[PDB]
């Protein structure tokens, strides 16, 4: 649970290492100007199927 | 005088419902999503006003 | 179909609360009997302050 | 990064080289022409801004 910090969301899409990127929550680019609350970041790793 | 203000109380009430969109701030969801799919949210939203 | 693919969720909890991470966007001092299209943490509305 | 040239879509491939309407009738043609393409000089003269 990352909290109270700027995030640096511009960027983050920018690596271009990405290639499954879908963001069902809101568009990508839109990330910057919105606040979020709280977050949570699951990270794993699974198959590539 | 009652039934006539009532009527109009609940029209401006119905302004808090989703209608099954994302949110019910008009301004909320053009912040968050982009045209091409702002378009069917606010599609949905429009035609439940 | 078996490479495995790191994969990273991250969940935004959107919603009217204290605001604790957001986008480098600068900011700027208020103003006060002239309506502004202003963002306050999501808030995109217009009006006077 | 041939699916990512669609309208609906943000990147390198979508929109910093060449861009696709929101409006947009028309048919998108992809194959692997990975044949000719394939260059032991390493067809370094494809750029993109």
């Amino acid at each position: 649970r990352i909290s109270n910090c700027v995030a640096d969301y511009s960027v983050l899409y920018n690596s271009a290492s990405f290639s499954t990127f879908k963001c069902y929550g809101v568009s990508p680019t839109k990330l910057n100007d919105l606040c979020f609350t709280n977050v949570y970041a699951d990270s794993f790793v699974i198959r590539g199927d | 005088v009652n039934q006539n203000a009532q009527a109009l109380n609940t029209l401006v009430k119905q302004l808090s419902s989703n209608f099954g969109a994302i949110s019910s701030v008009l301004n909320d969801i053009l912040s968050r999503l982009d045209p091409p799919e702002a378009e069917v949210q606010i599609d949905r939203l429009i035609t439940g006003r | 179909g078996y490479q495995p693919y790191r994969v990273v969720v991250l969940s935004f909890e959107l919603l009217h609360a204290p605001a604790t991470v957001c986008g480098p966007k600068k900011s700027t001092n208020l103003v006060k009997n002239k309506c502004v299209n202003f963002n306050f943490n999501g808030l995109t509305g217009t009006g006077v302050l | 990064e041939v699916r990512q040239i669609a309208p609906g879509q943000t990147g390198k491939i979508a929109d910093y080289n060449y861009k696709l309407p929101d409006d947009f009738t028309g048919c998108v043609i992809a194959w692997n022409s990975n044949n000719l393409d394939s260059k032991v000089g390493g067809n370094y003269n494809y750029l993109y801004r």
